[PDB]
RNA sequence: AAACUUGAGUGCAGAAGAGGAAAGUGGAAUUCCAUGUGUAGCGGUGAAAUGCGCAGAGAUAUGGAGGAACACCAGUGGCGAAGGCGACUUUCUGGUCUGUAACUGACGCUGAUGUGCGAAAGCGUGGGGAUCAAACAGGAUUAGAUACCCUGGUAGUCCACGCCGUAAACGAUGAGUGCUAAGUGUUAGGGGGUUUCCGCCCCUUAGUGCUGCAGCUAACGCAUUAAGCACUCCGCCUGGGGAGUA
């Protein structure tokens, strides 16, 4: 999980860290959250 | 001619062996004598001289 | 519509000579006889919406051909207004 | 002018006398109002296909109608419903 | 009421499930893939039906009615594997059929499955 | 079937009538007729026992048979006629015996039309016969609960009940009101359904239509001192104050059931109301 | 509902599962799983021809 | 002011059709009830639970009631101006196509304003209510829910009469008439040629598709069913938001 802000403000630049790592959380989970499929084997 | 809905036994090779039609593609006849057929076949399914299903 | 006999007997009276069907009041006559025939249909079946654009299309055809009888001899659009009901 | 050909089934278990009653009543009716009979077979028991009203077999009828008016069918048509006897009925017109 | 009768299965896509009964039905004995110890979704296996099949047809009893002459009514997994597990009780399996209910296109089926 | 009038008045103007197309004579006949007085909701002893009841129109009333006796006589009907005692139209049926009595009009009944009330009879509307030839699955009105004391069940406008079942010398029907019970095989009951269908949809309109039916006025409990009613008198509106809504004699009135219990038709009762 | 004797009965199967895919049954209950749209199943039966 | 027949229309003779409207008839399935027999679960899911059942559930068999649709035939098929139209029968009724040439003799085309049809969801007055199902209730999932999934469920879905008049109402393509390589399926005819023991082959007409020159296009692509070459008339556009809003 990386993320990067080139900001100066020490305070407010993560509060955009923290919005670009919640992203990345959700882009691993919902790809192993699909172990859902409704397979029926023969 | 014209397919008479009396006349089973050549009406009744073209059921299935179930009672459902056989499609043309299948049997082989064309588009308008496969139409006057089914008006044919589905009126003797109603006086029982065919089934629904076996 | 009509059948064939009321047809053939409404040809006799507006014919204009034997074997002169087409001609235009006796093309008319037919088509108030069918104008007539299907709005009594239409009358006691109100929801037929199918077989009124039929209706209006052939008021549109006898319009047309009373129109057309008049710009080449009114004395004969009279005629047939007194011999059949129509107004205009 | 209108040519008909209707078909009905009476029951299985109905004895002699009362069969032929039945059907001299509707060719009577099948007569009314100008219609004329052209001609009354009967077809004997058939097995038929499947199972109305519990019954095994029925005895079928062909009539063919010569008319101009469906006023004589379409009263079998009111009377075949009521009797329950008479357990199937199908006029077609063929032109 | 001795070696005569009609089994009914219907193994649906859940829980399989056989009742054999006489010739004309009166429901002689059932058995589930539920009376056997599986609560919920190994219900629908073929191994299921390698044991729901005859713990009804043997622990019928009262009649020993022997045959069979099985029929089919549900679309499942465990289909074709509850009648080659009744020649495992070994009923003279003598007229299989596939009576299932098939609509003329009559009712409403529920929605879409997202 | 139903009039709406015209908002020419404050009192007229919500109010929806019912013309009176099925009706075909507007005169009763001479010989059925009764008089009958207003008992203004007070009993022998000459007080008001139920409430709110006071002088309607004048009435008379008009002898109809709810129990059907002449077995295999027909009976033509003359007319459909008005009746101010019953929700529903009533019907002037002749015998081809000739004696002229009154039954409740069903829905689709018309002049002209025999009627026959006995065992031996047709299963078409208006025909009286026991519930035990009544075939299962046809409603039916003007039910008979005991044997020969005439019909009681299923008698207002629109009213009727389906045949269920059959025990040993019962028969299961379903209710208007949806309770199914067991009536004794041995009872008439009219085949179809009473007509006057549009009856439960008149908007009165008017608190003067309310008093020529004879309803007198209901006042609120909750505007009543507290020797009146339980919800008598707070300061201003109150709420009722008490656990529960309460009638004008002290019985909860809001939920709670008032059917005496250990009583001989329990057994007969299969399913309650819906 | 074809009758099977004088044989085994890993025969009779071998007639029933091919007198059943013949059939309505199977091909039949599957599309009636769901209620599909009155016009998507135009174009299913279109994919289903023009594949033949 | 006359004359003509191709355009347009009527005849005559053949067809094809889920084109409409009304009234009847029918079968399978779903739900509910009544009954027989019979015994512990049924149901449901990625896994469970809510729910249902010992007041006999489900399963099975017979019978009943009721509503809704019409499996198979069924097809880049048919019909209609579009929306659309799928059990069967009868009545009433509209349109198209083919062929013949008897007849009328430009009667034609387009069409502002106007006047009528117009999927669904809606609204009104009543019916009817079987399945399905917004809202709503409850159980699970998840990181989180008001979503997805599951149980249940009201309006609605259905009919009758009035409305509403909007859809990605789409071939994102107005109508009419000509003209311009071909190849190929298929539908409704017609004339031939063999003859087939009812099956092909060639030509032509009107539909309906798939390929593809010339030509066109900004490019994809279109191409005798033009988006090619022309002529008539009608609707409409002229930057994006603001806005189909005051
Ligand atoms: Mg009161
Ligand atoms: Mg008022
Ligand atoms: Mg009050
Ligand atoms: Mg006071
Ligand atoms: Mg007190
Ligand atoms: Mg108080």
């Amino acid at each position: 999980l990386r993320a990067e802000e080139r900001n100066d403000d020490l305070y407010a630049g993560i509060d955009l860290i923290n919005n670009k790592l919640e992203r990345q959380v959700r882009k691993y989970k919902t790809r192993i959250n699909r172990k859902s499929r409704d397979r029926g084997d023969q | 001619t014209h397919i008479d809905y009396k006349d089973t036994e050549l009406l009744k090779r073209f059921i299935s062996e179930r009672g459902k039609i056989l499609p043309r593609r299948v049997t082989g006849t064309s588009a308008k004598y496969q139409r006057m057929l089914t008006t044919a076949i589905k009126r003797s399914r109603h006086m029982a001289l065919l089934p629904y299903v076996k | 519509a009509i059948s064939q006999e009321r047809k053939n007997e409404i040809i006799k009276e507006y014919r204009v000579h034997e074997t002169d069907t087409g001609s235009p009041e006796v093309q008319i006559a037919v088509l108030t006889a069918e104008i007539n025939a299907v709005n009594e249909h239409l009358r006691t079946h109100k929801k037929d919406h199918h077989s009124r654009r039929g209706l209006l299309k052939m008021v549109g055809r006898r319009r047309h051909l009373l129109n057309y009888l008049r710009s080449k001899d009114i004395q004969r659009y009279r005629e047939l207004i007194k011999s059949l009901g129509i107004r205009r | 002018m209108r040519t008909y050909e209707v078909m009905y089934i009476v029951r299985p278990n109905i004895e002699e006398d009362a069969k032929k009653a039945l059907v001299e009543r509707f060719n009577g009716i099948l007569a009314t109002e100008g219609a004329e009979v052209l001609e009354a077979k009967d077809w004997g028991k058939r097995r038929l296909a499947y199972e109305i009203n519990d019954f095994k077999d029925g005895f079928y009828n062909i009539v063919r109608v010569k008319s101009d008016n469906n006023k004589a069918t379409d009263e079998f048509q009111r009377l075949a419903k009521i009797s329950d006897d008479i357990i199937r009925y199908m006029v077609i017109r063929e032109d | 009421n001795i070696e005569n009768g009609v089994a009914h299965i219907r193994s649906t896509f859940n829980n399989t499930i056989v009742t054999i009964t006489d010739e004309f039905g009166n429901a002689l004995s059932w058995s589930s893939a539920g009376a056997l110890g599986f609560k919920g979704s190994k219900k629908s296996t073929p191994f299921a039906a390698q044991m729901a099949s005859e713990t009804a047809s043997k622990s019928a009893m009262e009649h020993g009615l022997k045959t069979v002459e099985v029929t089919v009514k549900g679309p499942g997994p465990g289909r074709e594997s509850a009648i080659r597990a009744l020649q495992s009780a070994g009923l003279e399996v003598t007229a299989i059929r596939d009576v299932t209910p098939v609509p003329h296109n009559g009712c409403r089926p529920p929605k879409r499955r997202r | 079937a139903i009039k709406k009038y015209k908002p020419i008045t404050n009192g007229r103007r919500n109010m929806t009538s019912l013309d009176f197309a099925e009706i075909t004579k507007t005169t009763p006949e001479k010989s059925l007729l009764k008089p009958l007085p207003k008992k203004a909701g007070r009993n022998n002893q000459g007080k008001l026992t139920v409430r709110h009841h006071g002088g309607g129109h004048k009435r008379q009333y008009r002898v109809i048979d709810f129990k059907r006796n002449k077995d295999g006589i027909n009976a033509k009907v003359d007319s459909i006629q008005y009746d101010p005692n019953r929700s529903a139209n009533i019907a002037l049926v002749v015998y081809a015996d000739g004696e002229k009595r009154y039954i409740i009009a069903p829905k689709g009944l018309e002049v002209g039309q025999i009627v026959e009330s006995g065992a031996e009879a047709d299963i078409k509307v208006g025909n009286a016969l026991p519930l035990q030839n009544i075939p299962v699955g046809t409603v039916v009105h003007n039910i008979e609960l005991k044997p020969g004391k005439g019909g009681q069940i299923a008698r207002s406008a629109g009213a009727s009940a389906q045949v269920l079942g059959k025990e040993g010398k019962y028969v299961l029907i379903r209710l208007r009101s949806g309770e199914v019970r067991m009536i004794l095989s041995t009872c008439r009951a009219t085949i179809g359904q009473v007509g006057n269908l549009q009856h439960e949809l008149v908007n009165v309109g008017k608190a003067g239509r309310s008093r020529w039916k004879g309803i007198r006025p209901t006042v609120r409990g909750s505007v009543m001192n507290p020797n009146d009613h339980p919800h008598g008198g707070g300061e201003g509106r109150a709420p009722i104050g008490r656990p529960s809504p309460m009638s004008p004699w002290g019985k909860p009135t809001l939920g709670k059931k008032t059917r005496r219990g250990k009583k001989s038709s329990d057994k007969l009762i299969v399913r309650g109301r819906k | 509902t074809v009758v099977r004797k004088n044989e085994s009965l890993e025969d009779a199967l071998r007639r029933f599962k091919r007198s059943v895919s013949k059939s309505g049954t199977i091909q039949e209950v599957r599309k009636r799983e769901f209620y599909e749209k009155p016009s998507v199943k135009r174009k299913k039966k279109s994919e289903a021809a023009r594949k033949r």
